[PDB]
């Protein structure tokens, strides 16, 4: 019973299915999403765990591959080099080597994760270090924007949540970075757009409107069965309701 | 879905009792229906979706003790059964008994049986049923 | 023969042919008048029987092969005052003590621990939309001739599984329930469904938010088709409409794809009785070239006077399953019509953004494009469901 | 064990000769009586030495059937 | 047949031959000079070979195929010894990662080095070197053999020319076992 679930066709021998057909080939040159983009999964401790794990060991190699490199080609020069000067430079080169491998190694994990903005291979990260199952994009916001240390994690202050108001207000609600940056709590546009969101008396509506009854009204009457209605659903073409 | 919690225990208590009488007339089967009082199970805070299907449901159980292979007198049980769960329900309208294309030929000439058998009281009540046209012609029970 | 059996018990059932069992039905029933669309009489208390004797035992007598003395004495002895313990007065909201159920000692059980100053509601029971549907469309009658059931036509239910699948429960299925006539086409079917891949729309329009596309995939696309019985029905009325059975059949009967040989058709070639179709079987249905529908035939039975006779409303929904919907990440509660990739602002990607939070985030007063990022308007399934 | 202590009771009752040892036994070919023997030996060498000087009377009828009795019971114990 | 598009199997198995072919080669040296080849069966431990360097090749969804769907796939007869030789190959792997620093650092582990053999195989040789200076030899007899040929005692002595007589007595049959090993076959 459960073997005809989506899709309903699939290969008994590599489950694979048709190749790309027309409309969705067209479709897709027309930039039309599909509803499978929208399923997205919540960050468990382990995700981020990884995450971490995944950007020290990629600054690590970064750091580690010219170091070791250099002392790798400079032994294979030893080695073929017989003359015994330019053999007594070349062991000072690899001892230096040597040195700087080890105080890299002796580096804090701090030092390691570097500032916000610095650069990492997101694409190999993702594809080598998660196989893949998020995207290089994706990896690279959450951790820029929320994983790496650099931002602001803190809980909001009083002080803050009314300096956050008193600013909204004054940028007009728009330019949340503006708002951020004359906050001066490092705090990003998002935090700051979902913490007035969550506490905006314009959104969230104890009293109520023509338009807003109006198109509940109209919504309720078109669908209304008996005693049922979208309590919730409603919410999508009316402003300011769950 | 299956059964209701506790119906199906209900209802074999009863067919139970109805057998070991050893007696086929409908006087038997309503005195036990009048003195354990079975009418109540309609009553009961069951609201109106509740209602429909729970006598869906009882309606399709008792037409699986009315079926074969059970002998004359535990059939005679079950449709004085199905007459009873039908005519003291409240539903609007009155909800329908599931019955197969398989079984209404097979019931029919169980009817037929029951009028050669000349004991009129169940072959009566199958057509007060069908008067009330209590069963539905559907593909499965 | 068209003899319908169960494949697996109480889970699905061999395959008959729908005008083959509808004549059959109707075979055992045709003159009788027991498929018509009319009121019969009804069973009354032994004190009001007096003006139905005359009609009743007459018939009851040539039935039973009784005399219309015995015919009055069955009908006496099967008064309804014998069955009857309940008075008609009585209300279904309280359970009566005085009985010996354990169906209604299960009831008192369940009720008890719901009367508290915590418990105590009218909520819902279980679900809602059922009940809803039937008391609206039960008993009723068309307003217009034409849009009349024939008596004794058959009723197919026909169950439609929605694209968002939950992945990762398997007992229980997202589907909608329609009722539909044997003589109906399928065009019918295939025009009444409101899936909302109808409703979606592509584009990116970061730049210029405002400039949203002006055609549905239903304005720009139309294939569609249904699949039975190894049989694509392919709809072609249209010139957007294309046949997307043929590069399944290319692609399948290359290789062996674990599926047998199949074969085309179109939309408007068969009507409900045409069909040699299981019940409880999956089977599916297509549209937009890629929205699959999971279609299972979960009952099929003659029209009753009791039923809904207006075919107004036909194809007729009587049961809805539940999609939630997709809240914006900003508040976290509004309904969210757009979503953003490579939004630097976002600290996910994608993110999802309501029309309030979208334009005041990503735009400025006179609507110019701040920051990095790309959007695209978004149709909320969880809404139109 | 008890299958050990039927090698250990033919070989006292006829010697070492394995070819008649794993004829009479149903399942056990000469290669096993050896890699039995090189097995058991270092702890077992007395016993091979009693067994050799357990001369017990090999009668046909009376082996075959006190074996028959034994590995049934056997069988069935196990 | 794992280099072409057919339709038995996926695209996504499909690589460039001599990529496919320098990767087992250079691990086919590698397994040649840790000691690994020499008096044993070639076609087990080149199979493996084979199976890693294809998953290398990218680890983000070969990781997850398993060598028997491997040779499903190929449609080749895995010798039984290719799973032994191939955690053999997986050992040695092991002894060479944890030369490097950044692998030795990362604390790896059999499965997820697969997306380092590349790596190693560029530093190959004086990682190895480095690494023998720690040999390969039958793991059997590598599990630290205290004893090594221990001289049995010297018994050399013949008698002088019997030593015991009572021997014959118990090597030779009573009347009654005679009769009993007459009876035995009859
Ligand atoms: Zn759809
Ligand atoms: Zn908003």
């Amino acid at each position: 019973m459960g073997h005809f679930m989506k899709p309903y066709f699939k290969d008994k021998v590599t489950g694979v299915g048709p190749p790309a057909n027309e409309d969705t080939r067209e479709k897709a040159a027309q930039g039309i999403k599909a509803f499978e983009e929208l399923l997205v999964t919540k960050w468990k401790n382990w995700e981020k765990a990884l995450l971490r794990k995944s950007v020290v060991s990629d600054r690590l190699q970064r750091l580690l591959q010219p170091k070791l490199l250099k002392l790798e080609y400079l032994h294979q020069k030893q080695s073929k080099v017989s003359s015994e000067l330019e053999r007594q430079a070349l062991e000072k080169q690899g001892r230096e080597a040597e040195k700087e491998i080890q105080d890299i190694n002796q580096l804090p994990e701090e030092a390691l994760l570097g500032n916000r903005l610095d650069s990492h291979d997101w694409e190999k990260i993702s594809n080598i270090n998660f196989e893949g199952s998020r995207s290089a994009e994706e990896i690279r916001k959450f951790w820029q924007n929320s994983e790496h240390p650099s931002i602001n994690k803190q809980e909001w202050s009083r002080e803050e949540e009314e300096r956050l108001q008193a600013i909204a207000a004054a940028h007009g609600h728009l330019e949340w970075q503006k708002i951020a940056e004359e906050l001066g709590t490092s705090r990003s546009a998002f935090q700051c757009l979902q913490k007035f969101q969550q506490h905006n008396k314009a959104l969230k509506r104890k009293e109520w409107t023509e338009e807003e009854d109006r198109m509940l009204t109209q919504l309720v009457q078109e669908m209304r069965v008996g005693s049922h209605i979208p309590y919730r659903r409603i919410v999508y073409y009316m402003e300011g309701r769950d | 879905m299956g059964t209701p919690p506790g119906l199906q225990t209900d209802c074999e208590a009863l067919l139970s009792r109805f057998q070991e009488t050893d007696s086929v007339r409908f006087e038997d089967f309503t005195e036990l229906w009048r003195n354990m009082k079975f009418g109540t199970i309609f009553c009961g805070r069951m609201r109106n979706l509740e209602k429909n299907m729970f006598t869906k449901e009882a309606l399709a159980l008792a037409w699986r003790y009315f079926l074969p292979p059970y002998t004359f007198q535990i059939r005679v049980g079950a449709l004085y059964l199905l007459y009873g769960l039908y005519n003291t329900q409240l539903c609007q309208p009155k909800q329908k008994i599931r019955v197969a294309l398989k079984d209404w030929d097979e019931v029919l000439k169980f009817q037929q049986d029951l009028v050669n058998a000349q004991h009129f009281d169940a072959a009566y009540i199958f057509r007060k049923l069908r008067l009330d046209r209590a069963f539905h012609f559907t593909a499965m029970p | 023969c068209n003899f319908p059996e169960y494949e697996l018990p109480e889970l699905n059932t061999r395959a008959f042919h729908v005008g083959a069992f509808g004549e059959l039905w109707r075979g055992r029933l045709r003159g009788a008048g027991d498929l018509s669309l009319r009121e019969p009489p009804a069973s009354a208390l032994p004190g009001s029987q007096a003006a139905d004797s005359d009609r009743e035992d007459a018939a009851v007598a040539r039935d039973l092969d009784c005399s219309l003395e015995a015919a009055a004495e069955l009908r006496a002895v099967c008064g309804l005052d014998k069955l009857k313990c309940l008075e008609d007065g009585e209300d279904p909201e309280v359970i009566p003590e005085n009985t010996d159920l354990v169906t209604l000692g299960v009831r008192k059980r369940f009720l008890e621990h719901r009367e508290e100053t915590i418990t105590i509601d009218r909520a819902c029971r279980q679900e809602t939309f059922v009940y809803e549907m039937e008391s609206h469309a039960i008993g009723k009658k068309p307003e217009n001739s034409a849009d009349m059931i024939e008596e004794g036509e058959l009723i197919l239910s026909v169950n439609i599984l929605y694209p968002v699948i939950f992945h990762k429960h398997k007992e229980h299925k997202p589907y909608q329930t329609m009722l539909v006539l044997g003589s109906q086409k399928l065009t019918q079917l295939r025009d009444s469904i409101r899936c909302v891949s109808d409703l979606q729309i592509g584009g990116e329009f970061s730049n210029t938010p405002d400039q949203a596309p002006e055609h549905i995939s239903k304005d720009l696309y139309k294939s569609a088709f249904f699949y039975f019985e190894g049989t694509f029905y392919n709809d072609k009325r249209y010139p957007e409409c294309r046949d997307l059975s043929r590069t399944i059949i290319e692609w399948s009967e290359s290789h062996d794809r674990g599926y047998g040989k199949f074969q085309t058709a179109r939309m408007e070639d068969f009507t409900f009785n045409d069909l040699c179709i299981k019940l409880g079987f999956p089977y599916l249905y297509c549209h937009q070239g890629d929205c699959e529908h999971v279609i299972v035939i979960t009952d099929i039975r003659l029209v009753h006077h009791d039923d809904c006779l207006d075919r107004t409303l036909y194809p007729l929904l009587i049961k809805k399953h539940w999609l939630w919907t997709r809240k914006c990440f900003v508040c976290k509660m509004y309904t969210a019509r757009w979503v953003t990739n490579n939004d630097s602002f976002a600290p996910e990607d994608p993110c999802f953004f309501c029309d309030v939070c979208f334009r005041m985030l990503h735009y400025d007063s006179e609507g110019n494009k701040l920051g990095e990022f790309l959007a695209y308007p978004y149709v909320d399934p969880g809404t139109f469901n | 064990n008890k299958e050990t202590d039927m090698f250990f009771l033919a070989i006292s009752m006829v010697g070492t000769d394995f070819s008649m040892i794993g004829q009479l036994f149903p399942h056990r070919a000469r290669i096993e009586i050896k890699n039995k023997f090189k097995r058991e030996e270092k702890t077992n060498g007395w016993r091979i030495d009693k067994a050799f000087q357990e001369k017990r009377p090999f009668d046909f009828d009376f082996f075959a059937h006190l074996l028959q009795k034994v590995l049934a019971e056997e069988e069935k114990r196990k | 047949k794992l280099f072409q598009a057919s339709p038995s199997v996926p695209a996504k198995y499909v690589e460039d031959k001599e990529k496919m072919l320098s990767r087992t080669m250079q691990l086919v040296e590698l397994a040649n000079e840790t000691w690994l080849v020499t008096g044993r069966h070639p076609l087990p431990v080149i199979t493996a070979a084979t199976f890693l360097a294809w998953q290398s090749l990218q680890p983000a969804d070969r990781l997850s195929c398993s060598l028997a769907r491997f040779c499903k796939l190929a449609n080749v007869d895995l010798p039984y010894p290719a799973s032994s030789r191939l955690q053999e190959l997986l050992a040695v792997l092991l002894r060479m990662a944890e030369q490097l620093a950044w692998l030795r650092v990362l604390r790896l582990d059999k499965r997820s080095v697969v997306k380092h053999i590349g790596d190693l195989l560029q530093h190959r040789q004086s990682l190895v070197r480095s690494a023998f200076r720690d040999l390969l030899l039958p793991p059997c007899m590598l599990k630290s053999p205290k004893r090594i040929c221990p001289v049995p005692p010297v018994s050399t002595v013949t008698g002088d020319e019997n030593i015991s007589d009572s021997e014959i007595e118990q090597y030779l049959r009573t009347p009654q076992e005679v009769r009993d090993f007459q009876r035995a076959q009859a």
